[PDB]
């Protein structure tokens, strides 16, 4: 088998398929059920892609993707990766959109963050590393600070 | 088809609805007639607040804007009532002759609620803006009397 | 339950004339497209050495048709003579023995002469059959006969005709194991309704063969009937819709479409008017569908009162007035 | 644990009724779809030279069992005369020749008739086997045997059956090594249960053959178990899925 094979074997195979409903219109007088016809084309799981049937004979011997290829569920890229205090981890960086509000915006971020906390997993915890927002947040209390004195 | 493709029927969506990204469904309605939207909109958050948790709630559109409005009348009512205020001070050269003439308010929205109220109408932005206008001309009014006072 | 399947006409006996000796094509004796009758000669090949064949077994039967003369005269001569003792009877032994080896050797001579006859008449090409014949696909003065049996016509019985059409496996399946439950009737009496696309005409069969194997490439089963074709119309390999019965349906319910309502799991359920017009759910199973009713296998009796109408606003349990 | 493998449904007994002579299909003498017995006349083709090859033959041996008459009658007169005399010892040794000769040469033609028969024989197409036949692939008026041998008929025995189907390589090779390891004990006496797609018809076997050779194609073996077909339910070539037992 060549690569090209598995290649076109794979999208072939993995189609969502837009079959269409029975008793469309045109329809005609007598009948009266239009329902769909929802066809499975895509897959879903590791085990059904190694399914993917790529050479069958006509006494019923398969080959398998699974036969040739490890089949798993993996990043799309790899060529960034995220650590934090030696340890892996996810991170995103938000840029600010022009013309916005700093403290609100930092604290409606903080505070969204904090509400989905209620939703994290056990195992995982959020945290900012990183957050401008507290430098200017101290640097106008310090300036305010000179304005009273 | 028949040699390898079996029929089994199942029960599906016909229509999706999504709203902000989560799946949502449509609710619609109207209230009953001589029922305001605002207690009903209080009943809704009632019952919704016995939801359970995780199941959310959004208003869009006419509710949207009834929110917002029924929200600003109050600051509305203050801004209007400071600036007279301000302007009565500045026209008198005194403070004792505005307190005075604005005791009239009360008075013509005493004659604008009894009005609406006798034949039945809701408080809708048309009555609203005429209780306003006769604020304005009742002000007129006193005025009329308090500088040759 | 009748089912439309794909078919084509077949002719009943087909005769594919082809030369057996190797010659050249002299004579066309017949013309193309007439009847034709069994016996009558087609090609005329020439025979330059089955009639030297011929020629030589007759020789050799009349060689030894005057060993069997001399031997015949011998005997006939011993036998007196052999009663007065004139010869011994070894010698009247011997000519006996000579004159039935003489008979012998002239049967053997006639079978030959009978081969060689039948291997020249094998280039008198007849036909086999009676029936139509089609194009000659060699001309007069055409080579046949060599390495391989040259095709040279072909004759056809146009009545009666077959319809080979075919079935797919699974389908028949379902029809058997329906049989067997007593779900449907056999229907092999039924005539078989033939039909040619994109004409009116229609002619009635009989079913005569169903196949034993199913197909590996297609997945399906041939089926073979049997169809009067006097007036010529139904032509052979001519595409064609069989008709066939899928069997008895003897208290099939058909119910309006619009009545059955099905449930997230996929079952099908009715509504029925019960005691005290009182709506009742019943569950019930969906066989085939005719046009805008569907046909209950299960779950429904004759006499029973179905609610057509309404359904979405009727809860079970709720009091209705039947109109 | 059970492994469901695709297979196929294949008859016991396939008998392929070819053409062993050359002539045309006079007759078919029997009908499409019905049981025939071992022996039975199916095709009827045309005996033009069979039956003179076996005149020639039955002639040749008219020939020899006449010179073996003249022997015997020769040997029949020189057996007393010798005993006195009458004629020399040589000349009856020399009958006695000649007449074993003509024995020899009796059962030689005998032979070649009985080659002849079994030649001509060969022209009443007879049943090999018991069994179910299909539709001719000939008519009648169709020259048969004419260079190959003109396939006529086919003959299937429907009852048992045997159902073949495939198993990967690598899991018969981990199978095998789970129980040389003794992880898994052998189910060589598991049943097979064939079950056919679409339907609830469910049939026991038992597992004949496990193949040796892996196919090159696909790297799958091939395996046969056998199954009973008293109501032939089970057709020839239908896909079916058998669950093996995997220990």
């Amino acid at each position: 088998l060549s690569i090209d094979d598995v290649n076109n074997a794979i999208r072939t195979q993995n189609v969502q398929v837009p079959a269409g409903a029975f008793g469309s219109t045109p329809g005609s007088s007598e009948q009266e059920l239009t329902a769909t016809l929802t066809v499975k084309g895509t897959l879903d799981n590791p085990e059904e892609f190694a399914a993917i049937v790529l050479r069958a004979n006509q006494d019923g011997s398969r080959l398998t993707l699974g036969d040739v290829a490890r089949i798993e569920v993996g990043s799309q890229d790899y060529n960034f990766g995220s650590r934090q205090d030696g340890k892996p981890a996810v991170a995103a960086a938000v840029q600010l959109s022009p013309g916005a509000n700093a403290i609100q915006t930092a604290e409606a971020v903080k505070q969204r963050l904090t509400e989905l906390s209620a939703n994290f997993p056990d195992n995982v915890e959020f945290s900012v590393p990183y957050d401008t927002s507290r430098f200017v947040d101290v640097a106008i209390d310090k300036v305010i600070m000179t304005l009273i004195e | 088809l028949s040699a390898f493709v079996t029929t089994s029927w199942e029960e599906g969506p016909v229509q999706v609805a999504r709203y902000n990204g989560y799946p949502s469904i449509r609710i619609a309605g109207d209230a009953a007639p001589g029922v305001s939207t605002g207690e009903a909109m209080l009943e809704l958050e009632r019952i919704a607040a016995e939801l359970p948790e995780g199941i959310g709630y959004e208003w869009t559109g006419l509710s949207y804007q009834e929110r917002v409005a029924s929200g600003q009348a109050t600051m509305l009512f203050a801004l209007a009532i400071t600036v007279v205020f301000l302007l009565l001070v500045a026209l008198y050269e005194s403070w004792a002759i505005p307190l005075t003439v604005m005791l009239i308010v009360p008075v013509g929205a005493l004659g604008a609620v009894l009005a609406v109220t006798a034949i039945g109408l809701p408080n809708d932005v048309y009555f609203k803006v005429g209780l306003i206008t006769v604020i304005g001309l009742a002000a007129k009014n006193a005025i009329l009397i308090v500088e040759f006072a | 339950v009748f089912a439309e399947l794909p078919g084509r006409i077949e002719p009943v006996r087909v005769a594919e004339v082809r030369a057996r000796v190797a010659g050249i094509v002299l004579k066309r004796t017949f013309e193309e497209g007439a009847d034709v009758k069994a016996g009558d000669v087609l090609f005329q090949i020439d025979p330059a050495p089955f009639k030297a064949a011929l020629s030589r077994a007759q020789g050799e039967l009349a060689r030894a048709e005057a060993q069997l003369f001399q031997a015949q005269a011998m005997v006939r001569r011993y036998e007196p003579l052999v009663k007065i003792d004139a010869v011994s009877q070894q010698d009247f032994d011997n000519a006996m023995a000579a004159l039935q080896s003489a008979q012998a050797d002239k049967r053997s001579a006639q079978a030959n002469v009978e081969t060689a006859r039948l291997d020249l008449g094998y280039a008198e090409v007849r036909a086999p059959i009676a029936g139509r014949i089609g194009r000659a696909q060699v001309t007069e003065g055409a080579l046949v006969g060599q390495g391989e049996a040259t095709l040279l016509a072909r004759i056809q019985q146009l009545d009666p005709v077959y319809a080979d059409f075919t079935q797919p496996a699974a389908d028949a399946l379902r029809l058997r194991a329906a049989i067997a439950e007593g779900k449907v009737a056999g229907a092999s009496d039924q005539p078989l309704s033939l039909r040619v696309d994109g004409t009116d005409i229609e002619r009635k069969g009989t079913l005569l063969f169903t196949d034993i194997s199913v197909d590996r490439s297609t997945g399906q089963i041939a089926l073979r009937g049997q169809f009067d074709n006097p007036e010529g119309v139904l032509l052979p390999g001519m595409y064609v819709r069989v008709r066939t019965p899928q069997g008895l349906n003897q208290n099939a319910i058909l119910v309006p479409q619009r009545a059955v309502q099905r449930s997230a799991d996929g079952q099908a359920s009715v509504m029925l008017l019960g005691e005290g017009d009182t709506v009742e759910v019943r569950q019930v199973t969906t066989g085939a569908m005719q046009g805008s009713r569907w046909q209950i296998s299960e779950g429904l009796q004759a006499g029973d009162k179905v609610i057509t109408s309404s359904l979405a606003a009727i809860r079970p349990g709720a009091k209705v007035i039947p109109r």
